[PDB]
RNA sequence: UAGCUAGUAGGUGGGGUAACGGCUCACCUAGGCGACGAUCCCUAGCUGGUCUGAGAGGAUGACCAGCCACACUGGAACUGAGACACGGUCCAGACUCCUACGGGAGGCAGCAGUGGGGAAUAUUGCACAAUGGGCGCAAGCCUGAUGCAGCCAUGCCGCGUGUAUGAAGAAGGCCUUCGGGUUGUAAAGUACUUUCAGCGGGGAGGAAGGGAGUAAAGUUAAUACCUUUGCUCAUUGACGUUACCCGCAGAAGAAGCACCGGCUAACUCCGUGCCAGCAGCCGCGGUAAUACGGAGGGUGCAAGCGUUAAUCGGAAUUACUGGGCGUAAAGCGCACGCAGGCGGUUUGUUAAGUCAGAUGUGAAAUCCCCGGGCUCAACCUGGGAACUGCAUCUGAUACUGGCAA
């Protein structure tokens, strides 16, 4: 199974999640096929907080990739524009 | 060691016994075939080949011989009989 | 034996400038006339003249600006022992641009300015400073 | 992490007024400046080349109140920025928040300005900044909070702001007690006597 | 020097081995100080230099200088050898860390106090 | 097309096979001198047409023995 | 360390594997590798990278990430999509343990933790709230991964130990040509400020989902059930007396370490007298020692500072960039010559080197640039550049090479 999932990369008490496409049996912050966006749960209240490449996500779900609950929640957040 | 590894130990023993029996019957049928090719017998070996074909295809489908091996056998043995007949 | 006639040419010009020689003769070839045409074009020699029929002889009328000599230091870069082939980005400037470096590019024998403008590197023959 | 000692001693080893006690009175008058930085201070040093470079770096740090690892980091940042490393280094020292509070006349010295900055009496852009080395960007408004406004110090400090030269790259205005750092100070806009090539060459050995 | 000669056989600078075989190149080692001596120096100097001879923890039997005025070492006295040559004595390559395992700090010392194992006097 | 190499036969005497030396001409990483450098390859040929001292083109295929992952396409320049 | 190799090198045929293959066997051939360094010996996990360097290089490969190998030691397979399997099986061995003496049991190089070894390196913590994994339709269960907390100045970064005024230039210390000088605006005095620590209140964010009701659509015989989308209702935080904000009292709780002969910033007095001792090199000390030990004074760094170990630099002292060889080290005693390196001159062809462009790749992080978020910084992060390479295709043909004359 390949999974589009989050991978924790920020500092302590300040996570920055990068949404990647990994073979699901790798580690979380390990090996991935391609990274496809990010998700900062803070970032500030400025402009984005999250961008996420929907074309490549649709490509991988076309291939057979699964999606975790957060990535599904983010696609349900950034629906097409908002 | 104290787990569900005990269950995998006993299951792998049980399946070892089952697979050993089926693997042994398969090998005896193939020995029938190219032990009939050891003598110059065409129709005897064809009868043995027809006797081994469903069991080798079947053990390929059941999952213990991994069908390419299945194919090899019959391929090799077909060659032997049309080396002979 | 003679194994680098280009460095021999540049030796003739260094030792002609160093001896206040008016003109310098040598055996001639296509590459020496190409280099000599670059040197006349860039102003380091006064003129050249190839004579002879069966044994051509290149002759360089040298320059002297004041009492001093114009060709301050001519060096051979891509010698036969070790040849030096630079790209259009690696292509050096000599005396911070005040002194050309004769590069043999596929389009012909040019300077460093002319071949960096032409967009193509090559085999860097000599530094004239 | 900061100096905490005799100040006019530091101003007396350098031979030059480092503006370390600006305060109430005029030019020193009780310093014995030039005369004796210690017991053998009456001796002329006959200073070396390392001594002049070192002593220039110490002049600048002892002016702006910076220690060595922090100064050295300013030299690395001034080196990597595009342009002139001496001028970039003074631009990094002049954008310090305690310095900008000193230039606006909110503190009498840079240590008093550093205590105003330190004791949460100073906002930049409407946010309180507690940090002496905050790097004030151009077109910023740095002001005093409602607490520690109309305290004596800052008033007196603005009183002695008019005795100095009114820096060109600021909007000093003391009515509202707010200031605007407008642009980066040009090298020709500050002090004229520090030799920053000596500290470039000091760190580049 | 000719580039062909370097293709055939490249340049090679030697290894420049260590002055201090305190093995593994460890900062300190500990030893047992098999004996304690005083030893006369080389020619331009004259003194009696207080020097121990030590069986280290890695097997090596090395001799080691004892810094400062007066020590309390005697023959078993497990010390912490340091590394650092005393040039004036032929063949000592090490020092003892004063203020370490069984090597007391130098008595009645006030300056350069950290390098002799002496605590700050309360005043 | 296919990627192929050219080289010369260095020895001959093996039972439907050959061995070919390849001359790559590579710059030294430190010294900047272009140096010749060989690559001997065990190469297969059905019916062993090429003899010693030839020049032959050569492509890569599946393994045919130990080393031997190379097979000729065209024998050129056999001249003795 | 100059010879190594008999399943060895190749062939034919049989077998074997998921798959090519001496992978294996029978037969045939007598090869194969090697001075472009085989074989043997010593050492070593490899890489992205890290440290140093102007660079080229040199050293290294802790954390983080990719690959490999190992799981007490030696071997073997079984189950399985996948293992010749860290917390599986079997055998053997060493050790440790139980025993009724017949036999049994175990494997921290998982996380904590012990004993030992060592100059040296941490808690037998909290939680699955987040992210991820396994199982499950799901709820949920498990997770020493992970999130966090504890200890440690081990590093990097930030802040603090106040601020202004203050000459009677106080006393005391040290020096003094006994005039004074210096410590020194230093302290005390006076006037202000409360960062952080202490005390008391307030209080984000990491929380998205999940559960229970509806409404609509889809499916359907069905307005059931299920799925999806909206809406409503209670809820879900280990960290955590959180970050942060406000109020309180008072300068109140908060400065050492090395050095001062030259190199190398910073000097005198006293004690000692080739001693005691110092020292990185030069070297100090045998009676007035700016070098030893103390004091006063100063200098440098600063919650650090020194010493030691190790690397690169300086070291152009292995020189590719970038050195030399008459006399400093260095031209074989002289030749002939194979392999090697280099090769006059003209024309044509090729285009291998060389050059130009394109494409694929050169993982992400790291370095660099322009921005963004933590009060700033360290840190985290968005986009680019870069990864100097390799392969393929398209061209150019001056130089080098191949070929022909």
């Amino acid at each position: 199974m390949v999974t589009i999932r989050l991978a924790r990369h920020g500092a302590k008490k300040r996570p920055f999640y990068q949404v990647v496409v990994a073979d699901s049996r790798n580690a979380r912050n390990g090996r991935f096929i391609e990274r496809v966006g990010f998700f900062n749960p803070i970032a500030s209240e400025k402009e984005e907080g999250t961008r996420l490449d929907l074309d490549r996500i649709a490509h991988w779900v076309g291939q057979g990739a699964t999606i975790s609950d957060r990535v599904a929640a983010l696609i349900k957040e950034v629906n097409k524009a908002a | 060691n104290i787990k569900s590894a005990k269950k995998r130990a006993i299951q792998s023993e049980k399946a070892r016994k089952h697979n050993a029996s089926r693997r042994s019957m398969m090998r005896t049928f193939i020995k029938k075939v190219y032990a009939a090719i050891e003598a110059g017998d065409k129709a005897a070996a064809q009868k043995a080949f027809n006797e081994m074909q469903p069991i080798v295809d079947r053990q390929a489908a059941k999952g213990l011989i991994h069908k390419n091996k299945a194919a090899r056998h019959k391929a090799n043995l077909t060659a032997q009989i049309n080396k002979l007949a | 034996s003679m194994q680098d006639p280009i460095a021999d040419m540049l030796t003739r010009i260094r030792n002609g400038q160093a001896a206040n020689k008016a003109a310098v003769t040598m055996p001639s070839s296509k590459l020496k006339v190409a280099i000599a045409n670059v040197l006349k074009e860039e102003g380091f020699i006064e003129d050249f003249k190839v004579e002879g029929d069966t044994k051509p002889e290149l002759e360089l009328t040298l320059k002297y600006f004041q009492g001093k000599a114009v060709v301050e230091s001519i060096q051979r870069v891509s010698r036969p022992g070790l040849r030096i082939y630079k790209r259009k980005d690696e292509l050096p400037k000599v005396m911070a641009g005040l002194g050309i470096a004769v590069v043999s590019t596929s389009k012909g024998v040019m300077t460093d300015r002319a071949a960096r403008q032409a967009g193509l590197g090559g085999e860097i023959i000599c530094y004239v400073a | 992490a900061r100096y905490l000692g005799p100040k006019l001693k530091l101003s007396r080893r350098e031979g030059t007024d480092l503006f370390l006690k600006s305060g109430v009175r005029a030019i020193d008058t009780k310093c014995k400046i030039e005369q004796a930085p210690g017991q053998h201070g009456a001796r002329k040093p006959r200073l070396s080349d390392y001594g002049v470079q070192l002593r220039e770096k110490q002049k600048v740090r002892r002016i702006y109140g910076v220690l060595e690892r922090q100064f050295r980091n300013y030299y690395k940042e001034a080196a990597r920025l595009k342009g002139n490393t001496g001028e970039n280094l003074l631009a990094l020292l002049e954008g310090r928040l305690d310095n900008v509070v000193y230039r606006m006349g909110f503190g009498a010295t840079r240590a008093e300005a550093r205590q105003l900055v330190s004791h949460k009496a100073i906002m930049v852009n409407g946010r309180v900044v507690n940090i002496a080395s905050y790097q004030v960007s151009p077109n910023d408004v740095v002001s005093i909070r409602e607490k520690a406004k109309k305290q004596s110090r800052v008033k007196a400090a603005l009183e002695l702001a008019e005795q100095r030269e009114k820096p060109t790259w600021l909007e000093v205005d003391a009515g509202k007690m707010e200031g605007t750092f407008k642009r980066k100070p040009e090298r020709s806009d500050l002090s004229a006597d520090i030799n920053e090539h000596l500290i470039v060459e000091l760190y580049s050995k | 020097a000719t580039v062909n000669q370097l293709v055939r056989k490249p340049r090679a600078r030697k290894v420049a081995k260590s002055n201090v075989p305190a093995l593994e190149a460890c900062p300190q080692k500990r030893g047992v100080c098999t004996r304690v001596y005083t030893t006369t120096p080389k020619k331009p100097n004259s003194a009696l230099r207080k020097v121990c001879r030590v069986r280290l923890t890695n097997g090596f039997e090395v001799t080691s200088y004892i810094g400062g005025e007066g020590h309390n070492l005697q023959e078993h006295s497990v010390i912490l050898i340091r590394g650092g040559r005393v040039k004036d004595l032929p063949g000592v390559r090490y020092h003892t860390v004063r203020g370490a395992l069984d090597c007391s700090g130098v008595k009645d010392r006030k300056q350069a106090r950290s390098k002799y194992g002496v605590k700050r006097p309360k005043a | 097309k296919i990627r192929t190499l050219q080289g010369r036969v260095v020895s001959d005497k093996m039972e439907k096979s050959i061995v070919v030396a390849i001359e790559r001409f590579v710059k030294h990483p430190i010294y900047g001198k272009f140096i010749k450098r060989t690559t001997k390859l065990h190469v297969h040929d059905e019916n062993n047409e090429c003899g010693i001292g030839d020049v032959v083109e050569i492509r890569e295929c599946r393994p045919l023995s130990k080393t031997k992952s190379w097979t000729l396409v065209r024998v050129v320049e056999k001249a003795v």
